[PDB]
């Protein structure tokens, strides 16, 4: 095909692949059922021409038609020999192809293609996502087929409905009944009706998977009677031979088992690695049972079942982030095991710690099944416990696990009865003196204090005075857990109440009552009730710093908590009951538990209430501890507090000279004890300044890099081994050694420029090692909204990891390290393989736009034509944007293409994006997030992700901006073209709606983080006209209290006075961002046709 | 072997690879699948280390490497003289590690490394051809 | 009610709680069931009256066929009757079958055999 | 009749709830501290002919919903609302004028 | 309270919540009645124990939006919680020692 000419051969070649495909996709005929080494050999060839360049240069699209094919066929050819990536990517080309094709001239797609080629496109695509296994993608894959049983039936045994399944098997009978009884027998198990299960099978009486099915219940319902082996044949004999000491046909049997597991799955072509978990679960259990063989054998020790108990709960924590479906089997099979050692004990001393074993096992099975929204699981699992673990005595962690159990299935009234039975039989039998019941007694009051709470049975006196505060006073490492969770509730409990009664304070209601009698005795009355209203509130806040720091201090888990304790104490500083406390046990809270709210802490530091308990001398010595502690987290923090004036004097209010004297404070006392990495930051600082400072506006037009001049300070720093690189991010040491660790050696000669109006320098900082790190050096600009936006970032990145579905799916929000310096100038870690999505879109270069689709409106004309339209109505602007629209194509899918050539890894990215995509669209309309621009958003070469820079505006402040924002988020047709086929739809929204979850189950840490923030003083936040005229070429009380309501409502889900779901939230957010009719009222500069 | 050392968990899995990068029958493994049976079913609290640095990045990690590596071997082991004897090891780690979520969809087969920096050496597209035939 | 109850079970043996759940059951009117409480709510009797009265068919399936101590006349009564309430009508059938191998059976095989349109069954 | 009212009452009253919303008079406070004023004032004016077109179309349709049955005479009071607060607006005026007067008399006796 | 007058105060609320548009409807033309003199005075104060107008209005018909879609305490809550804080908060003893003499609370 190089030397061609006349395409000649191109034309044979085509057409003879083109026969040779359709003759594959045929059922004999005269020439059908070819070999799939055949196929194979020629879906090779394809594969390897599609990554050779043409002659004429071109696209990789362009290259992919080296001959003319019908990429449909060969997608399904593809399909048919388990290359399920690369069918995919064979869809996703024969789809544009026949765009482009009939631009010159999916639903619409799939039934051209079933007319034509006789194949439908959306059920090509169902079946290829079916086959490789990613759950979110099932959802987006069309909509043509939704009305058949089977495809209803798929969905339903995804979500785990199985009432719905159940009910559906059995109603339809054009199923096969095969698959019918298969899906009633799973259906059945899964709904906990073991004994109707059994009876169902009987009348059956009257295929493989039958027998399989038969198999499988006789060995989970412990029958013993029921008699190629297949997997369960193989469990159930054994399990019956171990009951029977044959232990030569158990060993064989599970050797059979394993060898016929791993060759029926090395038999698979093995493609996507969900193909693997049913597998290895089936291993896993084979394993364990050939492990207690053993023991079975021999004679049984109390230290042996600890310790294989021991081993399978080690094994279980491995399995931490395992689908449920993979789990249950396992722990099926342990309870069974557990029974049957127990029926075949003989011994009683032995007998009550197998019973033992078996209830903590059932107990964390009970757990387990309701961390996955299961019911019928846990209830079955303490009937079982009910029938082993036979009660008299009342107390137990059981009857604690099935009041929770009770509760998780909305039965409200029996938890809450079972619970106080618990609680009034606990405090009957003793005063909290015996050792091993501490801890179920204070968990039952804790619990029964929350859920009345809760349900707003009973007042806040009773609970806070009979649960709660006794919790506390009831209560190594259980009971300091336990000391921690009572201590949070209490503090929580305390910080609702306090809060009610702050808000009644503030509210209007009570300024009209005030009011009313502003216009004898009345006036008295009032004065009393002011007073023991102020009373209360001070107890309540009181005892919920007072407990807050209890609960900081004998555990880890609950860490964030930090940002509403020191909320609660900057908010009522004149208190000095808060600042005793925060004096005395506060300060044995460890240092690294601050370091979120640094900023903040040193920016509210002073030096007006000096005193013994005042609250300036108490800020000052905490943040003198934690300076102390961590030096390389908090140094930078305060030096560029002290440094906010030293640009003028580089280059030639009462709070801020309070604020800077308390930061030369703590800068001597930490020079005091390290005097020479002082001195070194402190250089470093000053050189990143007078390097910002210098002027660059010579070199403007430069691009291959300048030499920096000798004059400048930076040049001579070298071997700073007491300073760490500060744009690099550092872990939190609990210790304070910070041994290895990276300091700064020296900086290269060359410094590049990054444009913009400012002309920001990129400098090279080679560390300790080899590595080096690009820092971009940012002068006349304001880097601390960045940093604080980062720090948000963060905790929500701790969010997002600490819940189980954001974890699965690697929901990450991308940051980067911002260190100012000064008012005015600061350093920010460059993000290195990372190019603006605007600078690859729409270039005047070599563009995509260009590349791709060279006759459409160039990006000039569009912005040209936008500008234009500014003037007019909304009817003519309408109009030009879908005119715009109309001749200006997305091309933002080529990305991925073209840099990702082999098919696993091009799914594998466009994954890693859209997930970045929905996470980043989530997190910006929860934080308010503006200013979403083609040159404020980076995607990473190698990972295919999102970075958003450029964090000025927030909080909704760009809806006030001239020609307002009215898009929660960027969401234009590049965007959701990137996404693929489907757009939108499946993953995109699936992972929305789980980043929505997320926000709204963390509500109140948001809200408090928020809180800390926007009330910090040096945060500037607010939009000003002069912003305002730069975006586009008190009343800060009610301003900020307006904002916070508005974040309440976004996370509580209110929109516009009325209540929504997560999953109407997300459409909502969708379709008003993906809507026209707000994106042509855009600002032109934000570019909302590209 | 155990010169200057012991070996832990993840340095026994990594010897057991790079002594897999070049095998060549697969009876010839039984032995240290066997060993590594042993080493992973000791120590479990070293697999959750594992684990966990592999977070960051998943398509990396070791232990999702070492069930495709012994997939793949079991593969080769296919009609031959010792293949229950290996099927039968193989099945005996896999159940060791179990079902993990390895954060990955995609099975990424290993390559030489070797192999990729020649194919870069030649910049003309006839100078691969020869090699690759050669 | 409970102290007055457990007072009353100790002198003359009749519980006042019971007594007046059992009037109100006796009564029909629907609301009144709630009024009455305590340690008696927990039997696994009671909650599957409490589910069938809120025709919460499902959580009245699962706990007849998880509960053993039932007389066999009700579990299997109470499992029919929540099979054919959910519309599992080949699933009652086949458990009828299972069953094969009581007055108020026969009277249900009856009712479904009608409902199903079996008239091969005599 | 009664749908198409309702989604016209709704987004009458979404555009009437912007108006009077305090992020509107924040946008007015920010703009006064000159193409933006005269952007300012056309898109008010857009946003003043959107709102008198819902509020028209809502109380055609909810008269012509109380012509028609019984059902729903309830809604009297939204269309009584409706016209009572845009008292100045002729076309209210003129549709209570014209088919305001053929609903039926007892219809309008609980707000009498 | 924990028999009929419990499921009948759910039933009420709950028809109250489903006809939540139509009662603010209503409100909404009795509030505004330049006769009706809903609002509190000094007078009618010392009498009962022996614009402003339009924000008082607004926020008493938020209130009453607040109260039909239950939003108690800026957390949304069912009909049984909603009904289970009235009760509580009604049968309170704290409350009722509170309150005025002639309101007879002990009665
Ligand atoms: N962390 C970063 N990594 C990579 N590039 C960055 C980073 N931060 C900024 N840039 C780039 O630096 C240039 C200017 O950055 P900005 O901070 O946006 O300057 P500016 O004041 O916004 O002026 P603009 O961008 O022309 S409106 C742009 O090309 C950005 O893409
Ligand atoms: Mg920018
Ligand atoms: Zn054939």
């Amino acid at each position: 095909l190089l030397q061609d000419t006349n395409e000649s051969w191109r034309n044979l070649l085509s057409t003879h692949v083109q026969g040779f495909f359709t003759s594959c996709l045929r059922h004999h005929f005269f020439r059908c059922c070819l070999d799939k080494k055949s196929q194979r050999t020629m879906l090779a060839v394809v594969d390897y021409m599609r990554r050779q360049k043409r002659p004429s240069s071109g696209t990789i699209f362009n290259d992919a038609f080296w001959l003319d094919l019908n990429y449909l066929e060969v997608a399904k050819v593809a399909q048919s020999c388990a290359a399920h990536f690369t069918a995919l990517l064979y869809a996703e080309i024969y789809a544009d192809k026949k765009s482009m094709d009939d631009q010159e001239k999916i639903s619409s797609l799939s039934e051209k293609s079933k007319e034509e080629t006789g194949i439908s496109l959306q059920d090509l695509l169902l079946e290829i996502y079916r086959s490789i296994g990613e759950p979110d993608s099932l959802y987006g894959c069309g909509g043509g087929k939704m009305l058949q049983p089977i495809t209803r039936l798929r969905t339903y045994e995804h979500e785990a409905m199985w009432g719905k399944a159940l009910v559906t098997y059995d109603l339809e009978t054009a199923i096969p009944s095969s698959t019918r009884q298969a899906g009633i027998i799973q259906a059945l198990q899964n709904l906990g009706l073991c004994h109707i299960l059994s009876v169902y099978l009987k009348g059956l009486d009257y295929c493989p998977e039958l027998e399989e099915l038969h198999y499988q219940a006789a060995w989970r319902n412990m029958q013993w009677d029921h008699c190629g082996t297949s997997y369960h044949e193989s469990l159930y004999n054994a399990l019956q031979s171990l009951r029977d000491r044959e232990f030569s046909t158990f060993y064989e049997s599970l050797k059979y088992a394993r060898v016929k597991e791993v060759e029926e799955m090395c038999k698979r072509s093995l493609e996507s690695v969900y193909s693997l978990y049913p597998t290895l679960s089936r291993l896993q259990a084979i394993g364990e049972l050939e492990s207690i063989g053993e023991l079975f054998s021999r004679s049984v020790t109390h230290r042996q079942l600890s310790e294989v108990y021991i081993k399978w709960q080690k094994h279980s924590q491995l399995l931490k982030d395992s689908d449920f479906s993979f789990q249950e089997p396992i722990m099926a099979l342990r309870t069974v095991i557990l029974e049957i050692l127990m029926e075949k004990e003989m011994d009683n001393s032995q007998r009550e710690c197998i019973k033992d074993i078996l209830t903590k096992h059932l107990v964390e099975l009970s757990i387990l099944a309701r961390t996955f929204k299961n019911t019928q699981l846990p209830e079955r699992a303490i009937f079982q416990i009910k029938q082993y673990n036979s009660v008299s005595c009342g107390v137990s962690e059981w009857q604690l696990e099935e009041a929770q159990v009770f509760w998780a299935k909305k039965e409200q009234s029996l938890a809450l009865s079972i619970l106080k039975q618990m609680i009034k039989k606990l405090d009957a039998s003793c005063a909290a003196n015996n050792p091993s019941l501490k801890l179920t007694y204070t968990e039952c009051l804790r619990v029964c204090g929350n859920w009345l709470a809760e349900t707003c049975l009973e007042n806040p006196a009773v609970i806070m005075q009979t649960y709660l505060e006794k919790a506390v006073e009831v209560a190594s490492d259980e009971l300091r857990n336990g000391k921690m969770k009572a201590f949070l509730s209490l503090a929580r409990f305390s910080d609702t109440q306090y809060q009610r009664i702050e808000n009644y304070m503030k509210s209007s209601e009570f300024e009209n009552k005030q009011a009313l009698l502003k216009r004898q005795r009345e006036l008295e009355l009032d004065e009393l009730a002011l007073r023991a209203l102020k009373e209360d509130r001070k107890r309540f806040l009181c005892k919920a710093v007072e407990n807050y720091i209890n609960c900081l201090l004998s555990g880890e888990e609950h860490d964030m908590w930090v940002f509403r304790l020191c909320s609660l104490w900057l908010e009522n500083s004149g208190v000095s009951e808060v600042n005793g406390m925060m004096k005395r046990d506060g300060m044995k809270i460890p240092t690294y538990k601050f370091l979120p709210l640094m900023y903040q802490l040193a920016a509210r530091m002073g030096t007006k209430m000096m005193g013994g308990l005042g609250f300036h001398e108490v800020l000052n010595n905490l943040i003198s501890r934690i300076s102390m502690d961590h030096p390389h987290h908090t140094l930078f923090i305060i030096l560029a507090l002290a440094n906010a004036n030293r640009d003028e004097f580089l280059t030639k209010s009462q709070l801020d000279e309070d604020r800077t004297e308390a930061a030369n404070r703590i800068i001597c006392t930490i020079r005091s004890r390290r005097p020479q990495m002082v001195r070194s930051v402190e250089a470093l600082c000053d050189a990143y300044i007078i390097l910002a400072n210098l002027d660059a506006t010579q070199w403007k037009t430069q691009r291959k890099g300048i030499n920096i001049p000798a004059d400048q300070p930076i040049t001579k720093l070298k071997n700073l081994e007491d300073v760490v690189v500060p744009t690099m991010e550092i872990k939190v040491d609990h210790t304070g050694e910070y041994g290895n660790l990276v300091t700064i050696q020296s900086f290269k000669a060359e410094f590049r420029l990054a444009g913009g109006v400012n002309l920001p320098k990129i400098i090279d900082c080679v560390g300790s090692d080899g590595k080096e790190r690009r820092q971009l050096v940012k002068g006349r600009d304001d880097l601390r909204q960045d940093a604080v936006m980062q720090q948000v970032f963060q905790m929500c990145n701790t969010l997002l990891q600490r819940n189980t579905e954001t974890r699965k799916r690697k929901l990450t929000i991308c940051t980067y390290k911002v260190v100012p310096l000064s008012q005015r100038s600061g350093v920010l870690e460059w993000c290195t393989g990372t190019v603006p999505i605007g600078e690859f879109l729409v270039n005047n270069e070599d563009g995509a736009h260009k590349r791709y689709r060279p006759n459409d409106f160039s990006a000039f004309q569009c912005q040209k034509k936008m500008m234009e339209v500014q003037k007019k109505s909304f009817e003519e602007k309408y109009e030009v944007f879908m005119d715009v629209c109309q001749n200006f194509q997305p091309v933002f899918r080529y990305f991925c293409m073209e840099k990702f050539l082999d098919p696993a890894i091009w799914f594998e990215k466009r994954l890693a994006y859209t997930r970045s995509v929905a996470t980043s669209s989530i997190v910006g309309y929860i934080l308010g997030l503006g200013d979403r621009h083609v040159q404020n958003i980076l995607i990473n070469e190698q990972s295919a992700e999102l970075v958003h820079i450029d964090l000025g505006v927030a909080f909704e402040q760009g809806k006030i901006l001239p020609t307002p924002e009215t898009v929660p988020f960027r969401l234009t047709r590049d965007i959701v073209d990137g996404m693929g086929i489907t757009g939108v739809e499946g993953v995109f929204r699936r992972c929305c709606e789980k980043t929505m979850e997320v926000m709204r189950n963390s509500q109140e840490t948001l809200l408090t983080i928020v809180e800390v923030l926007l009330y910090d003083p040096l945060f500037d936040w607010t939009m000003n006209p002069l912003k305002a005229l730069y975006l586009q070429q008190q009343s800060f009380n009610k301003v900020a209290e307006r904002v916070l309501m508005r974040l309440q409502e976004k996370l509580k889900g209110v929109e516009e006075g009325t209540v929504l779901s997560v999953g109407g939230q997300v459409n909502l957010l969708i379709q008003q961002a993906i809507d026209p009719k707000n994106l042509s009222r855009l600002f032109p500069g934000w570019k909302a046709w590209v | 072997k155990y010169s200057r050392g012991p070996f832990s968990l993840l340095e026994e899995i990594n010897h057991f690879l790079s002594v897999s990068v070049y095998d060549a029958l697969p009876l010839t493994r039984l032995e240290g699948l066997k060993d590594l049976r042993r080493q992973l079913e000791l120590h479990k609290d070293q697999m959750v280390d594992i684990m966990r640095a592999s977070q960051d990045n998943p398509q990396d990690g070791i232990m999702v490497k070492l069930v495709v590596n012994l997939l793949q071997l079991s593969k080769m082991a296919i009609n031959h003289t010792g293949e229950k004897e290996v099927l039968e090891a193989v099945g005996s780690c896999l159940g060791e590690v179990g079902p993990i979520d390895f954060s990955t969809i995609a099975i990424q087969h290993s390559k030489d490394a070797s192999y990729t920096k020649a194919l870069k050496l030649f910049e003309d597209k006839e100078l691969q051809w020869t090699f690759i035939m050669l």
